[PDB]
């Protein structure tokens, strides 16, 4: 794959190298597949398709080397792993895998040791998944959803507590498989395969009431650390919830072309049209270290950043903006 | 208005600086000193953006 980074990079988390931030895409490069990209506040990982995991970035709290005496990984190296890799999450300053056998690991948050977290799993291969962002993990099997971290506006249960250990159920469907977690950094948002809600957690963004969002079928959820995003393909639209002091409210002019990608950082999106075959790659939102491109003011609008021959996928993180041929 | 109003009792206290810290979007973080928190500051700012936070205290 090719890979291009831009955005925050005092930690050489954009694996460059150097420590700059950059305002335009900067070829970024570890011929494996790349699976994902995540990022934590200020480290970055990549998961590539043979279970490889590559880092770079901060490691002052243990993000992605056992060595304390390692302050930063700066330029991509392997990530030391207990078993091939099927699955990667980041959180504020850890790093949180699935591997081969179906078993759960953490890192970071001054954890020098890859841990496993004992997460209640079937052993009859239905997909493992992790999802993560700022204090929070969650691991996702069949109709159950488990997670851990902090609990302090009962993201993962009620009443409110300072931090969860060991995982709890959060949500169990009974009935409909769960596609994925939408995540801000209070908050959740369970999605099930026909892209309908069907739970939502923790401190929600102004405007969202989980009631009145569970009608439309087949959206796609994305969070920032203070809002929610709705994508409706079916009529080329972008609803967000939140305050939108940096622009982060999807800009609602109607766009020409259809969008075919969607994602988000810490406070900023990423949109991917399709200009049919030509592919746009845009930014929204708060841009003051160069993650929405060279216009660095968080103006509202879209933000052309990139186009593209094929259709990329694009990965946001803390002030941070890749995208993947 | 503020990019985010936080809790107080949601912050990190570092004892070393004697400050109560909380993670900013940009990979850096807000910083309220104890003192100024003491004398009524009520707001924290980043080292390293222009983002800036209320910081507060809810009984519910
Ligand atoms: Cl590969
Ligand atoms: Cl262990
Ligand atoms: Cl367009
Ligand atoms: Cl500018
Ligand atoms: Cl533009
Ligand atoms: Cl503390
Ligand atoms: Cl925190
Ligand atoms: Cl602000
Ligand atoms: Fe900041
Ligand atoms: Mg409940």
């Amino acid at each position: 794959s090719c890979v291009y980074a831009f955005g925050s990079n005092g930690q050489r988390q954009l694996g460059l190298g150097h420590d700059e931030d950059m305002d335009t895409p900067q070829r970024s490069v570890p011929g494996a597949i790349v699976r994902k990209i995540a990022c934590g506040g200020n480290h970055s990982v990549m998961l590539t398709n043979d279970g490889n995991l590559v880092g770079c970035g901060d490691n002052r709290r243990g993000e992605l080397d056992s060595a304390q005496a390692l302050r930063q990984v700066h330029d991509w190296r392997p990530v030391e792993v207990p078993a091939p890799v099927v699955d990667v999450a980041c959180g504020w300053d850890t790093t949180v895998i699935v591997d081969a056998d179906g078993r759960v690991w953490q890192r970071g948050g001054g954890c020098y040791e890859f841990t496993q977290q004992h997460v209640p799993l079937n052993s009859n291969d239905e997909r493992i998944a992790v999802y993560g962002c700022f204090q929070n993990f969650v691991v996702v099997q069949g109709t159950r959803v488990y997670g851990w971290g902090s609990n302090t506006k009962c993201q993962l249960q009620e009443p409110k507590s300072r931090s969860l250990k060991e995982p709890v159920l959060v949500y169990d469907t009974g009935s409909v498989a769960v596609d994925y977690v939408a995540m801000g950094k209070d908050f959740m948002v369970i999605v099930d395969e026909g892209g309908r809600i069907v739970h939502a957690s923790g401190r929600l963004p102004t405007g969202f009431e989980l009631k009145q969002q569970q009608k439309r079928h087949n959206l796609v959820v994305l969070c920032m650390w203070t809002s929610i995003h709705l994508w409706n393909a079916r009529l080329n639209t972008v609803e967000s919830f939140g305050r939108g002091t940096h622009s982060q409210l999807f800009p609602q002019e109607r766009l020409d072309f259809p969008i075919v990608g969607v994602a988000t950082g810490s406070e900023h999106g990423i949109l991917t049209t399709a200009n049919q075959h030509c592919y746009n790659v845009y930014c929204w939102g708060w841009g003051e270290h160069g993650n929405c491109g060279p216009q660095k003011g968080s103006q509202p609008g879209l933000q052309l950043v990139g186009q593209y021959s094929g259709k990329p996928r694009v990965f946001g993180g803390c002030a941070t903006t890749w995208i993947v041929l | 208005s503020t990019y985010d109003e936080i809790e107080i009792e949601d912050m990190t206290f570092e004892p070393e600086n004697q400050m109560f810290t909380y993670p900013c979007p940009c990979g850096d973080r807000f910083q309220i000193y104890l003192d100024d928190m003491f004398e009524g500051e009520k707001v924290a700012v980043c080292p390293s953006c222009s983002l800036m936070i209320d910081v507060v205290h809810h009984h519910h």
